[PDB]
């Protein structure tokens, strides 16, 4: 009879109301993906931000969710993360001399190239973190590992006068850090059509203000996305 | 033969307005990918422009060409009310679209929660309700009629039907319809331009190794140069001026009408809209 | 290691001529063609959806 | 060492070449073409929040299951378009879903590496864990056994009550992306990123045959209704139909226009029509015997992710990243 149809309609209405509530709850949550090598220091960034691994943290009453897929040389699940606001990329800038066999930093640059020139994620910005700044400073000041020996581009590289360095009190460490950042920026600029941007941040394990950096940067990402959607940028 | 040649312009304007608005309405209606929060406002604006282009443009053109109004007095009042309602709704929808854009850009994190489908429907219903009030209530109740002998004679005559209004109603209609939305649009677009300039400066600083100005300029120009002269002549001839000839007033009103053939194609320039238009035709 | 044994096991298997299997597939498609509403659309009365 | 492997490869290649007498094109060239086919969206469900990945028609030709990145596994009645059940998932990502032939159980799993199983008579009756990599596909052999394909390049045969891997089908290079079951529960095949589709026996647990025709990753596999053949979609534009008895390839379905890959492949009830999803917004059909495309299907807003043909053959349902299942007939 029609009693079964009426019961099914009532159940459908209840499920639709629950789905509307879930949509309201979920549309305000922003998804972030944490990507990096095992020795990069993603655990340190996760600990700093919190204070598959699912993490809830909110800034200014805005809920962000962070994912950590964690060998997987052929990344086939990278197409699953297509609705995330930004992808957090963590690389140890002090790992230029250490090589496993091809420097680890060069392998991270190749991974960044693969992520950037990905067909499935072409509107997904990348938040770049360079951990182990203190270790990089110690390595550069010591001079045991010549930066030009592993990266030949350092021989002709000059420090950027446009960017004011932090008070590191050493021109050499600033030059090395800015060269490492400029490598990623040069990879990002080649395919940059304005849809997605790469934001380099120099961070340290002692530093804990990375959460505000992520919040502000995600705000800028959404603002740029809206501006390009309305064709004002 | 001048009117015969002139009549072609009005026919072309009406055809263009109807075709553009129908195409836009079909574009949003047919494809579910186009439906969105702001596309509801866009389709409301398209509906208002279509209504005005269908109703008041042909009737006004016929009145101008024949130099007389064949239909009845009640139908003339209905035509005037429809004209006011459509103009007010169109400009208010422009203002609402500008406010939505400003809220989406300046406050992106809260933008998803601030406006939803229910919120957009409520806003559209409120806009149409206030437009319908401001149009019909002062007209159908004869609150806009003037005490001058010329206005009384014009109302008494069955054939001739021109627009005669009080200073108070003209001022109120102007401020409700155009002036307040003009202020709101200018403010929100100035804020949006400031945000865009800040973002461009930040991007230049970060990756040193415009378009926003052009878009805001074309939007503000096609709104202002189309409506502002008419809505300043409104107050001018309402308040202590007789130099405003009827021809100038009608010409500026028809420029305002022509704005309805310009709003769609500038508000549907997105690549998705172009793809939908290509698929439809 | 075990890959050599796996390939050796895979090598020794009975096979039939491709023509025979092709004819079998064609015969199956011809025989079961009638009992398929996808090839021949169902009448609106018979169609459960419409 | 590798000399024995090379000799075996040469022997199998020679055997396959010898067994290839006449291509199926030569035999089929004297058949009547299917002709143009018109497919219309009988019903649009449109109840999902985010992009959906997989769907599975129930044993009855009505009920549906579709899983989306929103984390909700929703059961749909195709005829009435009403939502029967909505089962939230503990894992935010679900890469696959399944419907048991009895209809009592529904299983889904994703990047959590756990094949969650829900009881419909919606609580988690059992959660199966033990896969190193992300899950990719799950199918029900019966009411008590399920085969899951994981990113650890291994597929396993599970027991619901026992909760442990009864048999592990190790010995595959790339990560398996899809699997299909024979009309009987005896045989099932899987395709991985190693450009190889291998046939497996559930009882013995050894790969009987290995087909490596493709040059790219396989993303979708379905059986011919006979059970003697199966077609594999791929990242390469070509979709190929293999043959278990002939041990070799039979056809490739390639067109000049299509530069995209394949996401879902499914046959018709009679086996004459091969339905293949695409990375392009629209799906394509293929005459399984003539290799000539019959008619392009209406596209979604985004890329399609799953194809399912009813057991009765009445309708086919396609789900894209636009969170829409459009029932076609
Ligand atoms: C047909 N002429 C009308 C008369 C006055 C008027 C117009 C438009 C908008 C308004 O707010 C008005 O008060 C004109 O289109």
């Amino acid at each position: 009879q029609r009693n079964e149809e009426k019961a099914q309609r009532e159940a459908n209405k209840k499920i639709e109301k629950q789905l509307q509530k879930d949509k309201q709850v979920y549309r305000a949550t922003h998804r972030l993906l944490l990507l990096g090598a095992g020795e990069s220091g993603k655990s340190t960034i996760v600990k700093q931000m919190r204070i598959i691994f699912e993490t809830k943290f909110q800034v200014d009453k805005v809920n962000f969710h962070m994912f950590d897929v964690g060998r997987d040389e052929r990344r086939k699940w990278i197409q699953c993360f297509n609705d995330v606001t930004a992808i957090i990329f963590v690389v140890a800038s002090s790992s230029y001399n250490m090589v496993i066999r091809t420097n680890r930093l060069q392998e991270a640059l190749n991974l960044f190239k693969s992520i950037w020139n990905n067909r499935w994620l072409r509107t997904i910005s990348v938040i770049l973190f360079l951990n182990k700044q203190d270790l990089l400073a110690e390595k550069v000041l010591a001079g045991k590992s010549k930066i030009e020996d592993y990266f030949p581009e350092f021989a002709r590289y000059t420090t950027p006068e446009d960017a004011t360095p932090e008070p590191g009190e050493d021109p050499r460490v600033t030059r090395a850090k800015y060269f490492i950042r400029d490598e990623f920026l040069r990879i990002s600029t080649a395919s940059g059509d304005g849809r997605h941007y790469c934001y380099p941040h120099f961070t340290c394990a002692v530093d804990t203000e990375n959460i505000r950096r992520v919040f502000n940067d995600c705000r800028d990402i959404i603002q740029r996305m809206h501006l390009r959607q309305y064709e004002l940028l | 033969v001048w009117v015969v040649g002139m009549g072609i312009v009005m026919s072309l304007i009406v055809l263009a307005i109807v075709f553009g608005n129908v195409l836009v309405i079909t574009a949003i209606a047919k494809f579910e990918r186009l439906q969105t929060v702001t596309n509801y406002f866009i389709t409301s604006l398209a509906c208002a422009d279509l209504v005005m282009g269908l109703a008041v443009v042909p009737f006004g053109a016929a009145h101008i060409l024949t130099k007389t109004w064949t239909f009845g007095n009640f139908w003339c009042e209905f035509w005037t009310s429809i004209d006011v309602l459509c103009v007010t709704a169109s400009i208010e929808t422009l203002c609402v679209i500008a406010v939505d854009r400003y809220f989406a850009i300046t406050s992106p994190f809260k933008y998803q929660s601030l406006l939803t489908k229910n919120k957009a429907r409520v806003i559209i219903l409120m806009v149409w309700i206030v437009s319908g009030l401001t149009s019909f209530l002062p007209i159908q109740m004869h609150w806009y009629r003037a005490t001058h002998q010329e206005a009384i004679n014009c109302y008494a005559e069955e054939t001739c039907c021109d627009f005669f209004t009080n200073q108070a109603y003209a001022i109120a209609s102007s401020i409700v319809s155009f002036y307040v939305p003009l202020v709101i649009m200018v403010f929100v677009y100035s804020r949006v331009f400031q945000e865009a300039k800040r973002q461009l400066q930040k991007i230049d600083k970060s990756e040193g190794r415009h378009k926003a100005l052009k878009t805001l300029g074309i939007i503000m120009g096609t709104f202002t140069l189309c409506w502002l002269p008419f809505f300043i002549v409104n107050i001018v001839h309402v308040i202590q001026d007789n130099l405003i000839r009827k021809e100038v007033y009608i010409l500026l009103n028809w420029i305002g009408y022509v704005n309805s053939g310009f709003n769609p194609l500038i508000y549907c320039r997105s690549p998705d809209f172009r793809i939908a238009f290509q698929e439809l035709l | 290691r075990k890959l050599v044994e796996q390939l050796k096991m895979e090598a020794n298997i009975d096979r039939i001529k491709v023509s025979k299997a092709a004819a079998d597939l064609m015969a199956y498609c011809e025989a079961h063609a009638k009992e398929d509403p996808l090839l021949t659309p169902v009448p609106a009365s018979e169609n459960p959806f419409r | 060492l590798r000399q024995e492997a090379e000799q075996l490869k040469n022997q199998i290649r020679d055997a396959r070449k010898a067994c290839a007498d006449a291509t199926l094109s030569q035999i089929t060239n004297n058949i009547d073409p299917v002709g143009r086919i018109q497919m219309r969206t009988r019903r649009t469900l449109r109840g999902h929040l985010a992009k959906i990945y997989a769907m599975h028609w129930g044993t009855d030709s009505r009920l549906l299951v579709s899983a989306s990145q929103d984390g909700k596994l929703i059961i749909w009645d195709s005829y009435t378009t009403n939502k029967v059940h909505a089962i939230p998932l503990r894992s935010s990502w679900v890469m696959t879903c399944a419907y048991a032939p009895s209809g009592n159980y529904v299983a889904c799993g994703g990047l959590d590496n756990i094949c969650s199983i829900y009881n419909l008579k919606v609580r988690v009756s059992r959660e199966l864990a033990g896969h190193t990599g992300y899950l990719s596909c799950c199918r029900f052999l019966d009411d008590n056994q399920i085969v899951t394909s994981s990113g650890d390049t291994t597929c396993a045969l599970w027991d619901i009550e026992t909760g442990q891997q009864t048999t592990t089908f190790t010995g595959h290079t790339g990560d398996v992306m899809s699997l299909s079951l024979a009309p009987d529960t005896r045989l099932f095949v899987s395709g991985a990123c190693d450009a190889s589709a291998k046939l497996w026996d559930v009882r013995e647990g050894m790969c009987r045959q290995t087909f490596t025709g493709h040059e790219s990753d396989i993303n979708a596999i379905c059986f011919f209704p006979n059970g003697n053949a199966f077609a594999t979609g791929s990242d390469d534009a070509t979709c190929r139909l293999f043959d278990l008895r002939a041990d070799q390839e039979l056809m490739t379905y390639s067109h000049d226009n299509i530069i995209c890959g394949i996401t879902s492949v499914s046959f018709s009830k009679s086996g004459r029509l091969l339905l293949a999803g695409y990375d392009d917004f629209n799906c394509n059909v293929w005459d399984a015997l003539k290799a000539d495309r019959a008619g392009v299907l209406a596209g979604h807003d985004n890329r399609v992710s799953c194809l399912g043909v009813t057991d009765d053959g009445m309708a086919v349902a396609t789900g894209s990243w636009d969170s829409f299942l459009k029932i076609w007939n």
